C-alpha cells in the first residue's frame, strides 16, 4: 500500500541555484508512454 | 486526511524499510502524480484514502479525487524552476532553461536535471509559481545524462 507524505509548498525561490542545460532532441512516443531517441 | 495544497512525497512499505517511489502536486483537491510511480493504484493520506479519477499511460499522468486540475504552459522563451522533491532529501528549487522535444505530434519543453527515480512527480513551476508540468518521464542522451518532458495535463 503506498501513502503521501507533504514535502513544502509550491512556490517560486528567487535567486535559487541556476544549473542545466537546453538540448534540442529528436523523440518518440509509444502506445506505453515510454520516450525514445530518433535518428 | 491531508488535503492542503503543495508537493508531496509518493511513498510505499512494501520493499525494505520505507521507499520513495515518486512525488505528486495537491491542488484545489486533487492530487496529480505520473502513472509509472502508482500504477493506478490507490493512495492512503494518513486515515484517508485517495483514489484515482482520470489516467492514462500514453501521457503518464494520474489525477487522485478529480480530474486534472493544473493548465499553465511553458512560455518557449522563460527559464523554469524544478521544485525537486528527491528521496529521503529536502524540497529543492532548480533553475534551468528548458531544451525540447521535438515529436511527429508537436514540440515539448524539455528540463535537463539528473535525479534518482523517486524524484519523478516533481513539479516545474513558471515566475507566478504555477505548475507548467510534471518532471519525470523522459529519455537517457548518449553520456548518460538524464533529459524530461515537461509532462502537463489537459484541464475541462
Ligand atoms: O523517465 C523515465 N524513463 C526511463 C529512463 F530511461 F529515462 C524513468 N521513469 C519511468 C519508468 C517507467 C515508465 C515511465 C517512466 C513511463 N512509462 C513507464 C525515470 C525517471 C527519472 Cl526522474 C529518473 C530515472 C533514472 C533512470 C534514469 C528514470
Amino acid at each position: 500500500d503506498m501513502y503521501i507524505e507533504r514535502a513544502g509548498d509550491i512556490t517560486w525561490e528567487k535567486d535559487a541555484e541556476v544549473t542545466g542545460n537546453s538540448p534540442r532532441l529528436d523523440v518518440a512516443l509509444d502506445e506505453s508512454g515510454d520516450f525514445s531517441l530518433v535518428e | 486526511g491531508e488535503t492542503t495544497d503543495g508537493v508531496y512525497r509518493v511513498m510505499t512499505r512494501r520493499l525494505l524499510g520505507s521507499t520513495q517511489v515518486g512525488v505528486g502536486v495537491m491542488q484545489e483537491g486533487v492530487f496529480h502524480t505520473m502513472w509509472h510511480v502508482t500504477k493506478g493504484a490507490a493512495l492512503r493520506s494518513g486515515e484517508g484514502r485517495l483514489d484515482p479519477y482520470w489516467g492514462d499511460v500514453k501521457q503518464d499522468l494520474v489525477s487522485y479525487c478529480g480530474p486534472w486540475k493544473l493548465d499553465a504552459a511553458w512560455d518557449g522563451l522563460s527559464e523554469v524552476q524544478l521544485l525537486a522533491v528527491p528521496p529521503g532529501e529536502r524540497a529543492k528549487n532548480i533553475q534551468t532553461l528548458p531544451g525540447i522535444f521535438k515529436t511527429k505530434d508537436g514540440d515539448i519543453g524539455a528540463v535537463a536535471l539528473d535525479y534518482p527515480a523517486g524524484t519523478s512527480g516533481s513539479p516545474i513551476l513558471d515566475k507566478c509559481g504555477r505548475v507548467i508540468g510534471l518532471y519525470g518521464n523522459g529519455v537517457v542522451i548518449k553520456n548518460g545524462s538524464y533529459v524530461s518532458a515537461i509532462t502537463q495535463g489537459k484541464r475541462e
